[PDB]
RNA sequence: CCGUCGAAGGUGGGACAAAUGAUUGGGGUGAAGUCGUAACAAGGUAGCCGUAUCGGAAGGUGCGGCUGGAU
RNA sequence: GGGCGUAAAGCGCGCGUAGGCGGUUUUUUAAGUCUGAUGUGAAAGCCCACGGCUCAACCGUGGAGGGUCAUUGGAAACUGGAAAACUUGAGUGCAGAAGAGGAAAGUGGAAUUCCAUGUGUAGCGGUGAAAUGCGCAGAGAUAUGGAGGAACACCAGUGGCGAAGGCGACUUUCUGGUCUGUAACUGACGCUGAUGUGCGAAAGCGUGGGGAUCAAACAGGAUUAGAUACCCUGGUAGUCCACGCCGUAAACGAUGAGUGCUAAGUGUUAGGGGGUGCCCCUUAGUGCUGCAGCUAACGCAUUAAGCACUCCGCCUGGGGAGU
RNA sequence: UGCAUUAGCUAGUUGGUAAGGUAACGGCUUACCAAGGCAACGAUGCAUAGCCGACCUGAGAGGGUGAUCGGCCACACUGGA
């Protein structure tokens, strides 16, 4: 999808002092935005359904960092919604 | 992850206002759906080594262009063998 | 892991089988006392003590005869996780009257069977790793 | 006196049941009286799956499948 | 007291969450294993005894007596669900090579038919024994030539195969995409899988077009104590292209399913190092090579059904019944 | 009790408070109140049976679980006020 530095700049502005990734808060935010950027290549190939199943997957692995932030996280639940453009 | 080095020629005689519509559209078709690319160059007046169709001249713009979807070197070919636009191209998968 | 004493049980019963004299059992948070129960009588022999870091792996020193002769004829699984085998004052089983030690823990830590019926209580024995 | 509700009944169409004739089938039967190797070895055509077909009982000239072929 | 193979057992369904269930280090505030209010603790209840009827029904013991009615409030480094963190082995496939994911093809020249005019008149379609075909008022044979088809012999390879699925008279398209030695990039590990799109040789389906050396049937030719069969043949259909669509298989050789390890490899099409291909190259897309242990046996083992990782799952009256 | 040879059901379904009067609050009606919501807990259909204290039972692991004889729950040609 997007490139390492092409995408550094939602992470950096909403991770802590480490330059890292891992971060639940930071996983779900580049993965929102790898299916946004994915979704230009999901028009075209639509007889594909080799990879229609592979977000479904990416989704999965999201619900459970998804599911941390359910947890304990009420102001870092809307912060990745009132932001980006997503539900609830 | 798929890089592709094109070294198309344009024709020897193409107005620039043209020749501005024309890189366009391999612009176009290079930087589809993200650019990715290294730097932008645009040669002019040279000679070349060897010679194809006994022609004259050449206008010369050869960019790196980086891809990940596979989609930037693609039309490039066949606008170089149906049209009569570009002459001597290129096909390297090098990274 | 999903079985607490998953490679234990097929570490010591290939290892009576193949003779290994060392043992390398995937040590955890309860599986020292647990594997090392047997330590009063002989069956699997005794160690020292549990060497390692934050649930690394324990050996079980196993001993054989002089032509490798095995005391064990194989160990099988009882008392695993989901259900529970808590005897109580229903009734104590008996065979040869006193001879080795088992699983029989309750507020003593680790206890033999000697007096299993004194107490009449019969839970699961279990240890910490270093 | 207007009214309020009630059983009960005429029954409305349907389902439901049971015989009845005519039927269309089962599930064997009257024991090779009706015809025949309908298949298995190297089974006058060497072996065998779904099918267009498909018989008083018995299959194959098509349709794709088969070594499960011997000296 | 059932298999994940002959038994009682291969979902062809390759692409997907039924919350049934599939390592994530450390780490948590106490889901938890064994202690705690006990008075009550009774009973056509097995009452520890308890009453005799000879063969029958002769009934008091609530504390004993269980058939009570102390089992933590509790000691967290831990079924499926994990924040700080890096890794290659897999992701596109990081560098590879044959794939051109794919040639339908005009000038084309080689044919069963008429005829210009020829292997041009016995030449061919032509039989387990059994060939039918080419005027009777006027009649084929193909070295050719004035013709080809569904146009095309060789580059179509134990190919890359990504799902049962490998391309042309050279020839062009990159179309997700799958792989062995290698990790550039964040980091985090399941069920041939609930979306089995009902994909799915085959006759039938959107056969546009289709029927020609031909070829079921049909003229037939043939036996011996027995064969309209089949064989071949003039001879309709029968086989053919984009255009909702089209579905059983020897999809599984009657043979689907996450294991490894106590022999070596790991080929294929042809591409690769340690550095010269002499020592190395674990192995996968693919062909799999037997030994610990099972299975009643048969048989699973560098890709067991021993034993540590998923839902599944099949035999139930033989039957009847696939009706 | 299950249906494969049926796979769904409640709408004042789900909760609101006020006209009364009985062993009682009162979605009893009271003013008004939702969309596919309820429901898998097959609610909603059936099956229909008087319920229990009991006697055989695998050796125990499994499994049965009512003739007795008493409690209760019924019924009194058929309904109805």
């Amino acid at each position: 999808a997007i490139s390492q530095e092409r995408k550094n700049e939602i992470i950096k502005e909403y991770r802590v002092h480490e330059t890292d990734t891992g971060s639940p808060e930071v996983q779900i935010a580049v993965l929102t935005a790898e299916i946004n950027a994915v979704n230009e290549h999901l028009r075209t190939h639509k007889k594909d359904h080799h990879s229609r199943r592979g977000l479904l997957k990416m989704v999965g692995r999201r619900r459970h960092l998804l599911n941390y932030l359910r947890s304990k996280d009420i102001q870092r639940y809307r912060e990745l919604i009132k932001s980006l453009g997503i539900r609830r | 992850m798929r890089t592709y080095e094109v070294m198309y020629i344009v024709r020897p005689n193409i107005e620039e206002d043209a020749k501005k519509a024309l890189v366009e559209r391999f612009n176009g078709i290079l930087a589809t759906e993200g650019a990715e690319v290294l730097e932008a160059k645009d040669w002019g007046k040279r000679r070349l080594a060897y010679e194809i169709n006994d022609f004259k001249d050449g206008f010369y713009n050869i960019v790196r262009v980086k891809s990940d979807n596979n989609k930037a070197t693609d039309e490039f070919q066949r606008l170089a063998k149906i049209s009569d636009d570009i002459i001597r191209y290129m096909v390297i998968r090098e990274d | 892991m999903t079985d607490p004493i998953a490679d234990m049980l097929t570490r010591v019963r290939n290892a009576n089988m193949v003779r290994h004299e060392k043992l390398e059992l995937p040590a955890s948070n309860i599986k020292k006392e647990i594997a090392e129960i047997l330590k009063s009588e002989g069956f699997i022999k005794n160690v020292e003590y549990v060497e390692d870091d934050k649930q690394g792996v324990l050996r079980l020193f196993l001993k054989y005869g002089q032509n490798d002769e095995r005391v064990i004829t194989g160990l099988k699984r009882i008392s695993k996780p989901g259900l529970r085998v808590y005897a109580k004052a229903s009734e104590m089983p008996k065979v040869l009257n006193g001879l080795g030690i088992a699983l029989v823990s309750t507020s003593e830590g680790v206890i033999t069977d000697k007096e299993a019926r004194k107490r009449n209580v019969g839970g699961e024995i279990i240890a910490y790793v270093w």
